[PDB]
């Protein structure tokens, strides 16, 4: 596979690759580069879907240096009158947005944290895409 | 066949297959052909002939430059077109020539410039028309709309529209009958001359995040005069820029219209008073709020006439105090802020729903906490902690009730369900309770559905509590860590049909407790550890039984009690999955199906 | 045994007898006679203990027309600086008090409710006395 | 012997035996004779001679009329007298004649009239003197107190005392060294002339329910000037009449004294402000409240100097907000009113206890919720609902921690105990949790005690989580519905001694998981259902093992796997109660002890 780099910080080396056979490109950026200590910034995303990203949601499979975790389920937008603007688009329509984020309050030890993302959408509820993240962490 | 057949001889899809022309080897009488991401730099006359019958088409991101005349000619029954993403620099006039029955049409991201240079004048029965994300300048409806009929939606949002004029919508005056769910959002606009919307009648109108400051909003609301809409929606979107300030001065004068529903969505400001705000939004027969953070307001109580109310994903400091004289339904779900509860007074109310909030109670249930006299439905699931200190007194007409995944207290100290003599549904599941008082189900003489899964029992022995429930049919009790049953518990329950007893810890099986149940069909013993019976006195089951799980549990394969295996293989006409009954207790006999093996001794 | 009557109401016929072998007399009165529907009144008690009624408490065995209940445990006064005045007395010292009570909010059906009282006290925690109550109930 | 012997040759009690004179047949060298409810209408000289050695006596409600001279003559070492209830109309002078070593004396309900007509002038080393419920009029201390020394208590409460005068306590001025825990309660009194209490030093003083109105209390507090007490107690009793009104006007001027502790008990009024009340009760090195209902107060925060605080059985509307600059201990238990929590700022604090309140949390644990930096103890048991959203960050010095019988949430989503690297005690019991993440105990490198009973496991299989805990000795995990164990779980735990594994659901027994544990002494398998072993590979246990429950479970007595019974009866030097191991699976072999029976085949 190919290696998609994103950014570097004092204690972060985020990167990602594809998981499944479909390889529809995508573009992601974060500023400033995350520090695994509680940060705040913006996230720019540019994409061109292939299914109706309506009532989308996420499944998350986490791995802390070879120790699995339960499966996380995040509902992005649901039903009618959603908070986000982009999740009423259709096939072929370009999505190009930026969203703000921030967190703080947990200590993470050294390791090779790894995550598995699954986006589900559509009225028949098919998968949309899938990626594999890699995050090193070496506190100073 | 490179194009994938997903359903034979009716639907054939194929996307991203690097084609350059329409595939023909597909069957003749095919419908709803999909075609996406296949570069077709230009379309030719009669491009679609080998498919005389066709319901749905699609050309999504198939890079198109020019569609010429005569297209879709040899084509009827085509009800849907999707021309998304294809940058069309020249739509040939006369296109869409022969389309007898078309209803939906979608043209998004197509670089249009106006609406009158759009050749649908011969059309009819067209219901929806979505045209968004384009480059349009004026909201001047063309004239062929007079010819148009049965149009329902017209969704032109996120364009470069700037203002309106009374000359617009001079057409559509001459429509005695009309339903139009118009819509326009995300439009940068700053002025409407008065009188534009006048004597018109819509059925919806959505304006979210199309203003830049408060005074602009005041002027624009002044621009609306006499709209008479049946449903209005305001607010903004989180993803982009929003407003900075919001008070009673804003949104005023909105009651020069004639509205009957309202919906504000996602304010980003910390509003602080709801009275004298929303002030003349009375007589509105519905009301709702979504994702608004009014974290500090004192007097929620007032006299509005609201027959329906919704508070979804809001935030709060206190639980609101309500005093409404005619409010027939309430829905207070998914909120986050406060964790308490208080008294309300709703003298004529017939529906509650307080779910997933996470709040707490004390002295839970009585007619003095809701001030009503006839409450038909009630749901209290997924909250924090409830305490019972009064059996439901004054609520003699209540037919639905749920408590699952809450945390109950003091449930076994007295008859908690004693006045409800007309009840049908009841669910107490995964509440951390402990049944230790025979007769806790005293007084319920009409129950038919009963659910309790995950509720321990005193010393793990089932007592005789199922009496006077002479209509029960669906009885659920599983994952309750039972270890034995009373000899005569299921008596007089002559109407049961479903009986779930899975995932417990049994060791013996006996047919005596279920001797006289003349209506059973399903019987469930799945995730137990059954090794044998008390003895071979295993009688016949009631004839009506026709379904019986006995799977997913470890057996012991030794010639000891081989008569038990003889008895189970004696009646195979009631098992389910004979391949998943296998023993593993003896090391040799492992994974081998039971009914297959034959034993010595 | 002997029958000790107390009072009568429209729907109450309270009475009591001794349970165990010790038969140290006692005098109890309630005004007005309880109605098993939620009432309010005063309770006059005169007694002469035989042990130090210090850190006293109560065990209760209830019976609803032949259906038992769990065992109830009531701490009357405990430790130091107690709410009640009488529970610092000693042996031989007469206790003579009156206490107010009130309740409402539960419906009880017909039956023959019966209760078992056990008073425990003292630094070695011995029993003090024991009684058996009988309460009929016939709503109008 | 009618008089019951409860302990031979030292203590002999007999009450209610209808005697009329002292029993003599009792042994000679007897101590602490009890004698109660035996009518002795009059006592005679030398009534007690056959008991030359005697520690304790008692004459309780033994109806006495007159005690003459010479009593207790041939009697030493007698340290206690209890003359309760006996109505004495004439105490003969010279009584209590020869008493070399007496320390305690009790005379209650004896119809006394004063204190100087009380013949204890020759006494010494008398420590306590309780004289209550009498009929006394004046609080005029007699003069022989000058002779008296080492007196500690003087408890004269519930009498008919009316007022005080400076002439009183003119004695006790000439006591350079003195500890007196004086007390007087329930006294109907209404006036004290000023200057009475002056240059005196007590060690306690209790005045509960001895005033009838507020102005009387103000005057009486004005009556105290310069007391310099080490502990003061005020309030009332619920059983009787109390006060009607209470504000900052009351209790004022109380800071003309020099106090160091305070204790108000059971106000019956709904006090509403605590600031500018208790105002000059600062510098008091302790503070406490019991059974007070301040149900509405807003600013609990202020700057007092209080080094110790207690709020026991109070009531509240809000959780109090605190800001104290030097408060080393807090105790907030058994409260009832509110169910929430908020932030506090206690910059120098070393003890918490929030038990049995029933309140709730959110974002439970971090150094920003308590503002401190060194917190050594912490207890949060018996509350409503706790949610974990931050591993304990900033609390790197914490040695005690408990959570039992709470309701935890989200405990298995990340390393919750990750910064506490010096911890010894930890208890998570009967919290409705679900361990499903290996490594939840990551970072705790000093734990020695670990308790968890009643906490389910994922699919009922023990994972390998016990690593890096290289000091653990007492491991508790029972009532957790286990069904099997990992093959290598208890490794590197080379310091365990206790191991509780009772009340689970096992079927097989194996010695392999406990192969290398060189420090075990106790091993518990009590309330399981063990029928056999996986096979007869049952190895030796580690030599150090000397205690092993194997009782209270049903066995199967058939000659199948008789080698198992051979193996268990092979080592009886480690069982406990051989009489309670008996099988009941075969109908014939029932209730018969196992090691007794011998089997064929
Ligand atoms: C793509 C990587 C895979 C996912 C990584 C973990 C995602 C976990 C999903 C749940 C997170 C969540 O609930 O939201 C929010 C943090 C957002 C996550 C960050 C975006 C990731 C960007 C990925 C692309 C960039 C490359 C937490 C939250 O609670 N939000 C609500 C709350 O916000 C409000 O109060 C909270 C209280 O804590 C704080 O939070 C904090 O700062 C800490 C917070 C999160 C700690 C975990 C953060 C994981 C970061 C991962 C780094 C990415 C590297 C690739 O504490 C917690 O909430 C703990 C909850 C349990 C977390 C378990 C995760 C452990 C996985 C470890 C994997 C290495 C906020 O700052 C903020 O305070 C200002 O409250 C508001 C309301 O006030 C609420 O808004 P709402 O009421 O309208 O819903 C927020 O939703
Ligand atoms: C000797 C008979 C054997 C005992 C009989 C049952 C006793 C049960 C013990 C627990 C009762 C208790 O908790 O106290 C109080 C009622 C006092 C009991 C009556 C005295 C009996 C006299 C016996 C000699 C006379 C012959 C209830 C209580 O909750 N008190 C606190 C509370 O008071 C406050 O708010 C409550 C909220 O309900 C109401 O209560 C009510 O009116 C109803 C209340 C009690 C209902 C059961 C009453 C049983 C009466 C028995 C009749 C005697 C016939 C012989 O509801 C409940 O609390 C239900 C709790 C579960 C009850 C199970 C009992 C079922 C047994 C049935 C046997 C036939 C009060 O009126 C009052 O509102 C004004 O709150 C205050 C604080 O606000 C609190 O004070 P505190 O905070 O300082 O502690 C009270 O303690
Ligand atoms: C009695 O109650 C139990 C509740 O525990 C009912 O059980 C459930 O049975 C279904 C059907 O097998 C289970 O679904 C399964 O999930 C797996 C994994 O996703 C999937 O591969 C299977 O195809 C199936 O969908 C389900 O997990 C199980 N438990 C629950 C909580 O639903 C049972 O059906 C009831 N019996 C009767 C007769 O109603
Ligand atoms: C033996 O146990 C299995 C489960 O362990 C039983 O499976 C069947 O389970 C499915 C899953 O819940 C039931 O499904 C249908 O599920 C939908 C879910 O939304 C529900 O809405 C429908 O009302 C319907 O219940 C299925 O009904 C259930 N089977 C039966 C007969 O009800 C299996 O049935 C058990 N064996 C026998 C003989 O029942
Ligand atoms: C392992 O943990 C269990 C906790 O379940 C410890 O058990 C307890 O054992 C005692 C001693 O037998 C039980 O007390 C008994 O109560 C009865 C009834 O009052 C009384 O007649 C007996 O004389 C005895 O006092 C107690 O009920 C039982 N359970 C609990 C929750 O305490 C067990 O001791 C622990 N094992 C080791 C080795 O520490
Ligand atoms: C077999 O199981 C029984 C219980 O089922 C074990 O009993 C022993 O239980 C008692 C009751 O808890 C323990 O008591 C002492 O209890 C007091 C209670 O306050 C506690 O404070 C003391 O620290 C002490 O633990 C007793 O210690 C316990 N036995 C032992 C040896 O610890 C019985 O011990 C089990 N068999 C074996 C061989 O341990
Ligand atoms: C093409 C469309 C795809 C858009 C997906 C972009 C979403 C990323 C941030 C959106 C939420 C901002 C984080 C946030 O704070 O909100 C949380 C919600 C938590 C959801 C966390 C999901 C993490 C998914 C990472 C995706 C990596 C590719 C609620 C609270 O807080
Ligand atoms: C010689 C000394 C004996 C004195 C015993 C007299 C106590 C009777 C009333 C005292 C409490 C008043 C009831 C009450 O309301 O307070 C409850 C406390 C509940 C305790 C209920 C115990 C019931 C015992 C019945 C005894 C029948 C003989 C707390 C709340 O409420
Ligand atoms: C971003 O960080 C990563 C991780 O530290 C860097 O990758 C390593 O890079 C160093 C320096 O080139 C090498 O010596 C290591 O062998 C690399 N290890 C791995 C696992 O890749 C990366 O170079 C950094 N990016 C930049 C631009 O410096
Ligand atoms: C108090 O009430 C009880 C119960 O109703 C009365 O007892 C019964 O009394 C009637 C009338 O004398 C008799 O006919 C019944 O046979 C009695 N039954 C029992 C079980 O005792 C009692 O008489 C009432 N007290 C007074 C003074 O009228
Ligand atoms: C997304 O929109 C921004 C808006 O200015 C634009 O600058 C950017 O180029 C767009 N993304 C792409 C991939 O063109
Ligand atoms: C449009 O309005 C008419 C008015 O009678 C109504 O019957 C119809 O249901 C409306 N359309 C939709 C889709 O509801
Ligand atoms: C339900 O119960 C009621 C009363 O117990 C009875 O009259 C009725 O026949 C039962 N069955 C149905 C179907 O209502
Ligand atoms: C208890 O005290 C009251 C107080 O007036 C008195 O009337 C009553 O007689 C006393 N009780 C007895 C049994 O004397
Ligand atoms: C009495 O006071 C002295 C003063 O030093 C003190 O040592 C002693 O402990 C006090 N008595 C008691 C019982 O505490
Ligand atoms: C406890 O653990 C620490 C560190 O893990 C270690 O240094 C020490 O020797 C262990 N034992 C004792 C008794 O402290």
């Amino acid at each position: 596979q190919k290696q998609y780099w994103v950014c570097n910080s004092s204690d972060a080396s985020i990167s990602y690759t594809y998981c499944d056979k479909m390889q529809y490109p995508i573009s992601i950026n974060v500023n400033p580069c995350i520090e695994l200590k509680g940060s705040k910034g913006l996230l720019h995303i540019f994409y061109i879907p292939r299914r109706d990203l309506k009532q989308l949601y996420f499944n998350l499979y986490i791995t802390v240096n070879t120790m699995n975790l339960p499966k996380r389920k995040e509902v992005i937008c649901r039903g009618s009158d959603d908070d986000y603007s982009f999740c009423r688009a259709l096939k072929g329509e370009t999505v190009n947005t930026t969203i703000s984020f921030s967190f703080k309050g947990i200590k993470f030890s050294k390791g090779k944290y790894k995550c598995v993302v699954e986006a589900i959408s559509g009225s028949p509820e098919e998968m949309l895409f899938c990626l594999e993240f890699v995050i090193l962490h070496q506190p100073n | 066949e490179p194009c994938v057949e997903v359903v034979p001889n009716i639907t054939y899809q194929c996307m991203e297959l690097n084609f350059y022309k329409i595939p023909d080897n597909l069957p003749f009488s095919t419908k709803n052909l999909d075609l996406s991401f296949n570069p077709l730099r230009h379309l030719g006359s009669y491009s679609f002939f080998s498919f005389p019958e066709l319901q749905v088409l699609d050309l999504s991101r198939c890079e198109i430059q020019t569609i010429e005349d005569g297209a879709y000619q040899s084509l009827s029954h085509l009800s849907t077109l999707i021309l998304t993403g294809n940058p069309i620099q020249s739509l040939a006039l006369g296109a869409f020539s022969g389309l007898s029955s078309l209803q939906k049409l979608v043209a998004v991201e197509t670089n249009l410039a106006s609406l009158e240079n759009f050749p649908i004048g011969h059309l009819k029965t067209l219901k929806e028309l979505n045209v968004a994300h384009n480059l349009i300048q004026s909201f001047k409806l063309p004239e062929y709309f007079s010819n148009l009929t049965n149009l329902e939606h017209l969704d032109l949002s996120s364009n470069k529209i700037q203002s309106i004029y009374c000359t617009d919508l001079r057409v559509l005056h001459q429509m005695p009958l009309l339903n139009l769910s118009l819509d326009l959002s995300l439009n940068p606009m700053n002025f409407i001359q008065p009188g534009a919307f006048k004597e018109i009648r819509l059925h919806k109108l959505t304006l979210r995040n199309n203003f830049d400051s408060l005074n602009v909003m005041k002027t624009c609301i002044q621009g609306l005069a006499g709209l008479e809409v049946h449903r209005l929606v305001l607010g903004e979107f989180r993803n982009e820029g929003n407003l900075e300030k919001f008070d009673k001065s804003a949104l005023e004068g909105l009651c020069n219209l004639t509205i009957e529903e309202f919906r504000l969505a996602y304010l980003d400001y910390y509003l602080d008073d709801i009275i004298d705000l929303f002030n003349c939004l009375t007589n509105v027969s519905s009301f709702s709020l979504v994702s608004v953070t009014i974290e500090r307001v004192k007097d929620f109580s007032y006299n509005f006439g609201w027959q329906h109310l919704e508070l979804v994903n809001c935030k709060f400091g206190q639980f609101p105090t309500l005093k409404l004289k005619s409010l027939k339904r309430l829905t207070f779900t998914s909120n986050k802020g406060g964790n308490a509860f208080s008294e309300v007074d709703l003298p004529s109310l017939e529906f509650l729903d307080l779910s997933r909030n996470g709040l707490s109670f004390k002295g839970c249930c009585s007619q003095s906490d809701f001030g009503t006299t006839s409450l038909k439905y009630l749901d209290l699931s997924f909250n924090g902690v409830i305490t019972m200190s009064s059996n439901f007194l004054g609520l003699e007409q209540l037919e639905h009730l749920d408590f699952q995944h809450s945390n109950l207290k003091q449930m076994s100290e007295f008859s908690v369900f004693l006045s409800l003599r007309n009840l049908i549904y009841l669910d107490i599941s995964h509440t951390h309770t402990r049944v230790a008082f025979n007769g806790i189900f005293n007084g319920l003489s009409s129950l038919e559905v009963l659910k309790m899964a995950g509720n321990s029992f005193q010393e793990n022995f089932l007592p005789d509590i199922f009496t006077e429930l002479r209509n029960l049919t669906f009885l659920d009790l599983s994952q309750c860590q039972l270890e034995q049953l009373s000899p005569t518990a299921f008596n007089s329950l002559s109407s049961l049909q479903v009986l779930n007893m899975s995932h417990n810890n049994f060791f013996s099986l006996d047919t005596f407790p279920y001797k006289c149940l003349n209506s059973l069909q399903v019987l469930d013993y799945s995730l137990n550890h059954i090794m044998t019976s008390k003895k071979q006195e295993l009688q016949h089951f009631p004839s009506s039984l026709a379904f019986l799980n006995l799977t997913q549990n470890d057996f012991a394969c030794t010639c000891e009690h081989q008569s038990f295996l003889q008895w189970i293989k004696d009646q195979r006409q009631l098992l389910v999955e004979v391949e998943r009954m296998e023993c593993a207790t003896p090391s040799d006999k492992q994974g081998m199906p039971v009914l297959s093996l034959n034993i010595t001794c």
